[PDB]
């Protein structure tokens, strides 16, 4: 259950990471509100997760979800290079996350 | 922004408005500046949040021609919008 | 800007530990340390990325962040140290670092 | 019964009260307290506001003179301690 919370926080991570660049110098209203709401939601869920989850696992899995979603959305939405190297890195990241959830 | 109109005017105040755009154009804030058209002393100014499209300017000398400029957060939008108006 | 980036990562680990100490953003000071150790990291990273390649800067930043969270966790909160968990953590850390080193 | 401690009315008024408490040691401070106050006879509800955790004092206003009230100060959760409550007539 805390893992569900962790995954959702990792989602909001990438949503605010990309709305931050779509917002300019924190100037565009809609993207700035999206970033602020996403930051608050993400950090809150991360805290509630770390209450019952170890900090060393929760932090790195949150970072992994964030960067994985960033690369998913970059390859899909920004025509970013879909390198085979990037594919195998995504495999490494996902296997790490799932294996960390398996040994709970 | 665009369409800087003086909606209302008493001898000592101007109620102004502008078009905020739509959705992907709403900025976080606008900055209104008002001063005697061709003065020598510091201009007046305030700032309103981006969701509002109107603003009230108060405390003006009656019968004087003032200029009003509504500014965007940065320059990368739609250029300053300025008007002149005598009370 | 190398050591400013090293510090930007150390503060990442700092707010990680503080957040675990805050118990859901309820204990004042661990919540406050958590908040203040984050804009330090981002501003130091903006100043480092102002000098260093955004790629390598971000990669080293998040690498220190993740690995230090792991290590300081197995210490302050007696978090585990299984031969399995270190393997999957190595997989995750290399995955993140590699995905960041490419863009 | 760790946090909060020593809930007391500093100053008073027919319509207002000034309350304070002992936050505890620096490892006991919380991000926010919530203060609940109501007519002690239970006319019906209880009013509530929240106060930042770095404030040991709060000011409750808009009360009816002569009526007895109960004021309670809570921690964010129940793990810290039990909410301390008092009684006071205006
Ligand atoms: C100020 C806070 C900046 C965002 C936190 C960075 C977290 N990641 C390392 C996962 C991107
Ligand atoms: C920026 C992040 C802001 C986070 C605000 C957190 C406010 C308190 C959250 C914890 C509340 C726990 C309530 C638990 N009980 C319902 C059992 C009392």
């Amino acid at each position: 259950m805390a893992w569900l919370i962790l995954i959702i926080a990792g989602i909001f991570e990438v949503v605010w990471a990309i709305a931050l660049k779509y917002s300019n110098g924190f100037t565009r209203l809609i993207p700035s509100m999206i970033t602020l709401i996403g930051m608050l939601i993400s950090f809150y869920l991360l805290s509630q997760a770390t209450k019952t989850l170890p900090i060393g696992t929760a932090y790195t899995i949150w970072t992994g979800i964030g960067a994985l979603g960033a690369v998913i959305c970059g390859i899909i939405f920004f025509k970013e290079p879909l390198t085979a190297l990037r594919i195998v890195f995504m495999i490494l990241l996902l296997t790490g996350i799932i294996g960390l959830k398996a040994t709970s | 922004p665009t369409k800087l109109e003086v909606v209302a005017a008493t001898p000592t105040s101007l109620l102004i408005s502008w078009d905020a755009g739509h959705w992907w154009e709403w900025v976080t804030y606008y900055r209104i500046t008002y001063g005697e058209t061709g003065g020598n002393s510091p201009v007046q100014e305030f700032t309103v949040p981006g969701y509002s499209s109107t603003a009230t300017i108060s405390g003006l000398k009656p019968g004087v021609d003032y200029t009003i400029t509504v500014y965007a957060p940065t320059s990368d939008y739609g250029s300053p919008i300025s008007i002149n108006y005598r009370t």
